[PDB]
RNA sequence: AUUCCGUUAACGAACGAGACCUCAGCCUGCUAACUAGCUAUGCGGAGGUAUCCCUUCGCGGCCAGCUUCUUAGAGGGACUACGGCCUUUUAGGCCGCGGAAGUUUGAGGCAAUAACAGGUCUGUGAUGCCCUUAGAUGUUCUGGGCCGCACGCGCGCUACACUGAUGUAUUCAACGAGUUUAUAGCCUUGGCCGACAGGCCCGGGUAAUCUUUGAAAUUUCAUCGUGAUGGGGAUAGAUCAUUGCAAUUGUUGGUCUUCAACGAGGAAUUCCUAGUAAGCGCGAGUCAUCAGCUCGCGUUGACUACGUCCCUGCCCUUUGUACACACCG
């Protein structure tokens, strides 16, 4: 087994994210935006996917059911509090957004915000802090 | 510099070389072997254990931080 | 809406509900900097 | 020949062992009869006088000066655990008494002339002196752990796989050692500066 | 021999094998997804840590018999880091000690102390003491 | 007609505490009484740290304040008679004197 | 009447007292043998008093060491002190002088801190530093 | 390279008093002394390695 | 002025709650023991209270 | 050490220094401990040959004994006492056995004369004078600000990794602090609920009685494998709780997610000589809620030197001065 087999990939693409293959899977899908090492994790241990293995040493359908099993945490009974998007703001559905849809959720939220002329969104689009940080020694850039 | 480009599985060729010349080695430890047949750390930690298992080589002293093996005969 | 100042004024949208009347009317002036003046460097 | 029970790590032993510098035999502690221990954790106070340091096992002042930069300082089990496997290792290298590779080490690592700073006022004058025993058998622990420091640093290679191949490269003066490139360096400096 | 002349990791291993393989110990749900305390970053490495977690509990009440949950959420707990700022000491998980508490109960391995939290019976000293001897 | 009366002094002055406590056990011991004690409770020691200056200015140097009070338990075996007539001589100002029963 | 002494080793805050007493000769810290002592790397100095002395000596004295206080080294070093110092209290009360004078030289010539504790505290820390003498950092500009 | 060993020491020298001048013996010569300046801690009856022993030393300051 | 708002705002807690028995100053209170006293005037006032200087 | 021996137009004195006092280090010697323990015994559980014997745990004995371990009162103890050298037959110094201790044993508190236009009128119902004193510079209420961010500086925290990060297993402190009992206020055990954060219910402690059966670094075994990487954790999104009358300009604390500079730091520059530096955590002050700060505490525990006046300064003496606001003259 410590031989690479013929099929083993050094490069897999998912959701259009470019995974090395010869990290370890659960390490291996932290490449995917919105995927950490938790989520990563309690993901591989629903998806009955061998933690010892390599990205590149599995098979393609065992990248389905990874992708699956994230795409529908409700499904494998993940909780909604180990989720990334609780309660959202229009659909008010629990759900783990990854790659683009990611980006799309936080250029809704800064976009809500500016509209309304929330004092958040006028320090966002204005470039400064916004969670309350002392700025006049620190976060010196331009 | 140039990065190492380590392999964390093996191909035929250096498995057989481990297993020609890693029981000739006076010492024999993760890193020395991830330098010599060019492996990943893991990668050299199985090939030892897979070592000890065939009875090639034998433990001089074993630590968690410290992994110290050398050719069973002389 | 007071800002300590003046009563600021706005309309009330869907969209800012469960929010802080204060979100909406800011208490400082946004800080548009000039030259620096005397002492601000050789420290 | 003097024989000692006493084995360091209960695995080695003293006999056998001598020092062959008669200019630093009085400032090694590595020999059955000068007090041998079975571990180099020995909790003492050698900085209450001048030169008792000097009674201090050289294995226990190599483990002391394993300790250097903060992020090390007060770990003692690990330095000692390291200067363990370092002795296994060499043992295994070389075939003999690791003892006496580190004593070889020490005495081949040390610098025996320098060049002192002199004059004053901005100007940068030099003049070569001589080098005591004790400074001379601290700078080769000083060098030698320097070199293993800096070759574990930022490498896959073990702690003690790099102090194992320091003191197995300084017993000789193999010129591959960091310790023995320094001394040579500093001593080439020296004569420069006479 | 007893646990007190066995090592403590190597007891610690046998009590979990032994434990998994009683079969009487009812894991919740939860024991895959959760982790043993918010210090922590990741969940436990060995898929078998609600066992040793288990057994080393049980060792524990073995060897005192009045601790109860708080104890051993100090017990299990240990530094935070806080990114930037310094660490400090922090609890362990509650729900998981409870739930370990509970099972050994269930089992007979330990009850409730009179004067609070949770002795070993005599079948836990039968069952512990018999576990280190067939150690060797 | 036969109790165990706890006895407890607390004083800041050590030789009055202890020169009262003596003179307790030679009353008690004068009339053929079993005395347990004194005994001596760990020291307290109230500690204040307070900056020397009444402003910001100067090297801060500090005051360290310590206000340590001192306690004693005395156990007598008699009636609650005996001892309130024991404990009836004179205390110097200072010693607190406190007699319960168990 | 029983055969017993009590001695106490010190370091640091770590008191180790150790009951000697007629027996076959085991070793035992809080219920534990003491070959199984942690850290195991401070085994060599828990040993440190049976191996100058060897089993032998120790085979007709049943020691038990309950030790508190102070760290994971220095009640190592108050538990041999406390066993050196038991060994030879043992020896002088219920043996003959000869003998436990041999036993206290062996052991002094190996280690003076065997015997005699030592006297190294804490030393209080010093208001405008962190420590007893690392004062804070100093500016001028 | 010769050996010399140390018969008495003389003083501290140099502007911050780094170095130490003693009077050396040769060991293979024992009637022939010359003038040293050592760095570090030395005390009567050390002996140093002279890598050279033509020079003579004078104080530093 | 009004009951309902002369004196109104609550001051249940707080640096405002709170004030030297001595000189009134609600800054520096050392409330340590009850002693409820501004740094000053306790130290000024250390002696008579029984708090000694040994180190 | 203006500490002493001595020299001596000085002789006798008074302050500072020392002495002093606090803490720490030794006492198997004294007094005494059910608010501290040990020992043996009686009973009970477990293991071992299972009765008797051995090992290990739990519970009682105010008529089992005792104080080694803990506490704190009284005392003892070091005086360089003793030996060898150097020094004026001095004052003294170096080394050395013994000793817990031989730097004044270690660390502190206290601390002279004469001064500064040094700080404080924002500690004070300390205070002169000046200003204001009802549309108030008084007082109170609401709201905002003291935190505002092209930039420069000071004390710091976190790091740049494998002497490591993460996940298990393992187990060793000290200084301290704690309630109005109202259903209950402070420290909180135990049980239940919950992934966590938190919530509910029995209760203990005004305290060597309860929290307190009371840390981390570290030790141990695995994963990671030189990749800004499972280093690093800045920034930001969603969401859930607690404090508070009120949390927005996030009070703080959890969950998932995002994953910046930083690869050891130029000229310069700080602190430090032994249980010290450094690392590691803990208690208290502030505190309804907030510690990267300060004041203390302990744990692991070093390198180097034990010298000098080169730099920066200080003390004494001699000497020059056109200085005395005193060379920033
Ligand atoms: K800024
Ligand atoms: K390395
Ligand atoms: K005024
Ligand atoms: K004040
Ligand atoms: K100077
Ligand atoms: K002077
Ligand atoms: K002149
Ligand atoms: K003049
Ligand atoms: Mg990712
Ligand atoms: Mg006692
Ligand atoms: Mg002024
Ligand atoms: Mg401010
Ligand atoms: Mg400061
Ligand atoms: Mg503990
Ligand atoms: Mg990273
Ligand atoms: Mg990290
Ligand atoms: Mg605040
Ligand atoms: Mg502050
Ligand atoms: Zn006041």
């Amino acid at each position: 087994s410590l031989v690479a087999n013929e099929e083993f990939q050094h490069i897999l693409r998912v959701q259009n994210t470019n995974v090395d293959g010869k990290q370890k899977i659960m390490f291996a899908m932290t490449s995917i935006k919105g995927i950490g090492r938790r989520f990563a994790n309690i993901a591989c241990k629903k998806a009955d996917i061998d933690m010892n293995k390599r990205a590149g040493e599995l098979s393609a359908a065992e990248l389905d059911s990874l992708m699956v099993v994230v795409a529908n945490p409700r499904q494998f009974k993940i909780p909604d509090w180990f989720l990334n998007r609780q309660k959202d703001y229009k659909d008010g559905k629990f759900s783990q957004v990854t790659s683009n849809a990611l980006d799309m959720k936080l250029r809704d939220d800064l976009e809500r915000l500016k509209k309304i002329r929330n004092h958040r969104g006028l320090r966002h689009y204005w470039g400064l802090r916004v969670r309350g940080q002392h700025t006049k020694t620190t976060g010196r850039r331009g | 510099k140039e990065k190492v480009n380590n392999m964390v599985l093996f191909d035929k060729a250096t498995y057989d070389k481990l297993l020609s010349e890693a029981p000739k080695y006076k010492l024999i430890t993760p890193s020395v072997l991830s330098d010599r047949l060019r492996i990943s750390g893991s990668l050299a930690r199985k090939a030892i254990r897979d070592l000890m298992a065939r009875g090639s080589i034998r433990m001089v002293s074993a630590h968690a931080s410290q992994q110290i093996y050398t050719r069973a005969t002389n | 809406i007071y800002n300590g100042k003046t009563f600021n004024q706005i309309e009330v949208k869907p969209e800012m509900i469960s929010h802080y009347l204060a979100e909406f009317s800011i208490s400082y002036k946004p800080v548009k900097h000039g030259r620096p003046g005397i002492g601000a460097t050789h420290s | 020949k003097v024989h000692s029970d006493v084995m360091l790590f209960n695995r080695w032993t003293y006999d056998d062992v001598q020092i062959n510098d008669i200019s630093v035999e009085d400032y090694i502690t590595a020999t059955a009869s000068k007090h041998p221990v079975y571990m180099p954790h020995t909790a003492g106070r050698y900085q209450a006088k001048r030169f008792r340091k000097a009674q201090c096992p050289i294995v226990e002042r190599l483990t002391n000066s394993l300790m250097m930069h903060g992020r090390n300082n007060g770990k003692k089990l690990m330095a000692v655990r390291i200067i363990k496997h370092a002795m296994e290792i060499i043992h295994l290298l070389t075939d003999q008494n690791p003892i006496q590779v580190i004593v070889d080490a020490v005495i081949n690592s040390g610098p025996r002339e320098d060049a002192t700073r002199i004059g004053s006022a901005g100007v940068v004058r030099r003049q070569a002196v001589d080098i005591s025993p004790l400074r001379r058998v601290n700078q080769a622990i000083y060098l030698l752990t320097t070199g293993a420091r800096e070759s574990a640093f930022r490498n896959i290679k073990t702690i003690a796989e790099c102090l194992a191949d320091e003191l197995i490269n300084a017993a000789k003066g193999s010129s591959n050692s960091y310790a023995i490139k320094k001394k040579d360096e500093i001593e080439r400096v020296a004569k420069a500066n006479r | 021999r007893t646990v007190k002349d066995v090592s403590p990791h190597e007891f610690v291993k046998a009590y979990a094998a032994h434990l998994k393989r009683s079969g009487k110990m009812e894991l919740p749900e939860w024991t895959d997804i959760v982790k043993t305390g918010k210090l922590k970053e990741l969940a436990p490495y060995d898929p078998d840590w609600y066992y040793i977690r288990a057994a080393s509990m049980a060792r524990k009440i073995y060897l005192r018999g009045g601790l109860g949950v708080g104890g051993f959420r100090r017990i299990y707990g240990g530094n935070q880091r806080n990114g930037s700022r310094p660490r400090h000491f922090c609890k362990s998980s509650g729900s998981v000690a409870r739930n370990i508490l509970q099972q050994l109960q269930n089992m007979n391995i330990v009850d409730f102390d009179p004067k609070g939290g949770r002795r070993i019976t005599s079948n836990g000293q039968r069952d512990l003491d018999q576990v280190a001897g067939r150690i060797a | 007609q036969i109790h165990k009366i706890r006895i407890t002094l607390s004083s800041k002055n050590v030789k009055n505490l202890e020169k009262v406590c003596a003179d307790l056990v030679r009353g008690a011991k004068d009339k053929r009484l079993r005395v347990k004690g004194p005994v001596r409770m760990p020291t307290k020691v109230l500690n204040i740290t307070t900056r020397k200056s009444p402003c910001g200015e100067g090297t801060n140097t500090w005051d360290r304040f310590e206000l340590r009070v001192h306690k004693r338990v005395i156990d007598l075996f008699s009636s609650a008679d005996v001892v309130k007539q024991i404990t009836s001589i004179t205390i110097e100002p200072g010693v607190e004197v406190e007699v319960t029963i168990a | 009447a029983v055969e017993s002494v009590q001695c106490f080793g010190r370091k640091k805050t770590a008191v180790a007292v150790t009951h000697c007493k007629r027996g076959r000769g085991l070793i035992k810290i809080n219920g534990v043998p003491i070959e199984l002592v942690q850290p195991e790397i401070l085994r060599y100095k828990a040993f440190e008093p049976i191996l100058l002395l060897g089993r032998h000596r120790f085979a007709g004295v049943d020691m038990r060491i309950r030790v508190k206080g102070g760290g994971h080294t220095s009640q190592i070093y108050a538990i041999r002190q406390s066993i050196a110092k038991a060994l030879v209290a043992f020896y002088q009360k219920y043996v003959d002088e000869q003998q436990k004078k041999e036993i206290k030289d062996i052991l002094v010539r190996y280690d003076r801190t065997l015997l005699v504790a030592d006297p190294r505290r804490c030393e209080p820390k010093k208001f405008g530093g962190r420590g007893a003498r690392a004062r804070f950092q100093k500016s001028y500009r | 390279t010769k050996h010399a060993i140390v018969v008495k020491v003389m003083g501290r020298t140099g502007s911050r008093g780094q170095v130490t001048q003693v009077r050396v013996k040769f060991l293979d010569d024992q009637n022939r002394f010359i003038m040293r300046n050592v760095k570090g801690p030395v005390r009567e009856g050390d002996v140093l390695t002279l890598l050279e022993s033509e020079r003579e030393a004078r104080r530093l300051r | 002025g009004h009951s309902n708002i002369w004196n109104a705002h609550p001051k249940n807690y707080g640096p405002g709650s709170r004030t030297c028995r001595v000189c009134g100053n609600p800054h520096a209170i050392i409330r340590k023991y009850g002693l409820m006293c501004c740094r000053q005037c306790f130290r000024s006032n250390a002696k008579e209270i029984g708090f000694i200087k040994y180190r």
